[PDB]
């Protein structure tokens, strides 16, 4: 169902089979981290277009024993051979999105699997073989695909037709339909290897060499050395306050936490519950606010290992009032440049502000 | 991208957003190994020089927003969503609807969302009234005339008054919430 209640645990995921797998882990006395690991594996099989061991993520965990909130950050990294201008052609023109998004230069070193291992080292109570095994079975023996996956195959058939996906997802040249069984024998083999050997098979082993080789085949520069260099990181949340509640969200290298917080701070003083949820006034004020926050994001957000993000200035109450001068029901604001949050910081940016085509 | 969340009997709370960038990422499947490879690096700016330029070993800017809301030091609500740059919009609108409008968690999630990152880029969900949309356009906005689904919020509410959890999955995919009673 879409809504559930429970006394002793709760799972909510985008695929019924993954939700059942994670609930079973909890029913058998695993903890929420054990369940989350099992769910990631399950979604990699059943919702393969959306996530898995070929990507990365941000796993926020509140630890009920220590009372600390931390984030396992498995975001991908550019390989060493990546270059600032790799998405431009030799005349400086931006390579079209459809093209550059299919090319090997787009592939970051994957983190998800190392993320699951870091979460298991810190919090796990069930062995990793138990947590991966239900997904080995879904991969090896198959499952009936849902509508979202059937639609995705159809909509991405051209992309898939160019790669080793095609024999699995487009058999005999036709997308699998809703309810057809999807069998993923190679993915099963990979999960068995990880079950046997751990992530070394991926980051310093046979899977890794095949990743590097296919990245290079598709024009990218990733090497096995790129793979063996990778490790996840652990981040503290960015915190804010709203409506009497404390909100923990994702810091840089996401824009999400800070800009979600900034939107809430910008709109809070307009007391939007005075307007119907489907009113002109709510939608206008939201649109005006988003234009401001997205403009600050374009200017000031990037990986904080490299660039200085003005987190304090972006959320300073004075800076919020500066931006709010531009948010009104009286008129449409067309002055949508970034503001100057560095007025409310000790330092300055260590980069330029560079317009990007839409 | 996908967002999921878990709570257990010991007070641990997980809110996890995870991705390969586009649907199927690059589309490249690792030969012999069955896994799709991300296109994450296109989240970097294509024209270098800025905060989010490409560099070796750098992480491309994300918009993923796994969140936990707390009251008096304890978790009360998890929120997160897929959608790239729209994630900020999904998460903030869910939080506004639940806390400022006082909606149920499910109504807060299902309320039509809007997104706009510039004067020339707008999205809205079905249920935004048509007249209101057109009036906003008259005023200077640039909503199209077709709706699109925005995001996919899974959330758990931690009901400390009743010692229970409430999970919700968004209608925009076939997600489910499953409780556990030991
Ligand atoms: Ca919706």
């Amino acid at each position: 169902d879409k809504v559930a209640v429970g006394k002793d645990g709760m799972v909510a995921t985008a695929h019924p089979l993954a939700s059942k797998i994670g609930a079973e882990v909890l029913k058998k006395g695993g903890n929420a981290i054990d369940a989350a690991i099992a769910i990631q594996y399950a979604l990699n099989v059943t919702e393969p277009m959306m996530s898995g061991i070929g990507g990365g993520g941000f796993m926020m965990v509140y630890d009920g024993e220590t009372r600390e909130t931390s984030i396992i950050n498995s975001r991908e990294r550019a390989p060493e051979g990546a270059k600032p201008d790799m998405f431009l052609d030799e005349d400086g023109k931006v390579i079209p999105f459809s093209e550059r998004s299919r090319h090997g230069n787009a592939v970051g070193v994957p983190g998800t699997l190392k993320g699951l291992e870091a979460a298991h080292k810190k919090w796990g109570t069930k062995k990793m073989e138990d947590l991966i095994s239900p997904s080995i079975k879904l991969t090896e023996e198959g499952f009936p695909i849902d509508s979202v996956l059937a639609d995705a195959i159809k909509d991405h058939q051209d992309k898939l037709s160019k790669t080793a996906a095609k024999d699995i997802f487009l058999p005999d040249g036709e997308p699998l339909k809703e309810g057809d069984i999807l069998v993923q024998k190679d993915l099963a083999k990979t999960f068995k290897l990880i079950r046997k050997e751990g992530s070394k098979a991926f980051y310093d082993g046979e899977i890794g060499r095949a990743i590097a080789d296919v990245v290079q085949d598709f024009g990218g520069s990733m090497t096995p050395d790129d793979l063996s260099r990778y490790e996840v990181t652990t981040d503290k949340p960015i915190w804010g306050e709203y409506h009497g509640y404390d909100i923990a969200s994702m810091p840089p290298p996401s824009s999400g936490g800070v800009f979600m917080l900034q939107v809430l701070k910008l709109i809070d003083d307009f007391h939007l519950s005075q307007y119907d949820p489907k009113s002109f006034e709510k939608y206008h004020l939201l649109a005006e606010t988003m234009h401001l926050s997205y403009a600050d994001r374009a200017a000031y957000a990037g990986d904080p290992e490299f660039v200085d993000v003005p987190l304090r200035g972006l959320l300073d109450p004075d800076y919020i009032k500066e931006r709010q001068k531009l948010i009104s029901l009286d008129s449409m604001n067309r002055d949508v440049k970034e503001g100057d949050p560095w007025k409310y910081e000790e330092g300055e940016p260590n980069y330029e502000i560079v317009p990007q085509p839409e | 991208t996908t967002h999921f969340t878990v709570t257990d009997q010991w007070g641990n709370v997980v809110s996890y957003t995870t991705t390969i960038e586009q649907l199927f990422g690059t589309g490249i499947l690792v030969p012999g190994y069955g896994l799709f490879l991300n296109n994450e690096l296109t989240d970097f700016d294509a024209i270098p020089g800025g905060a989010n330029e490409v560099q070796p070993n750098k992480r491309p800017l994300s918009s993923m927003t796994p969140t936990i809301v707390f009251k008096d030091e304890k978790p009360v609500l998890t929120v997160g969503s897929p959608g790239g740059t729209t994630i900020i919009a999904s998460v903030f609108q869910t939080i506004l609807n639940y806390f400022e409008y006082g909606m149920s968690l499910q109504d807060a999630i299902e309320e039509p969302r809007i997104y706009t990152n510039s004067l020339t880029s707008y999205r809205y969900e079905s249920g935004m009234p048509e007249d209101v949309r057109r009036k906003l356009n008259d005023f200077g906005h640039k909503f199209g005339s077709n709706p699109v689904d925005i995001g996919n919020v899974q959330s758990i509410f931690i009901d400390r008054e009743n010692k229970t959890f409430m999970g919700v999955a968004d209608s925009s995919r076939n997600g489910t919430a499953v409780g556990v009673n030991n």
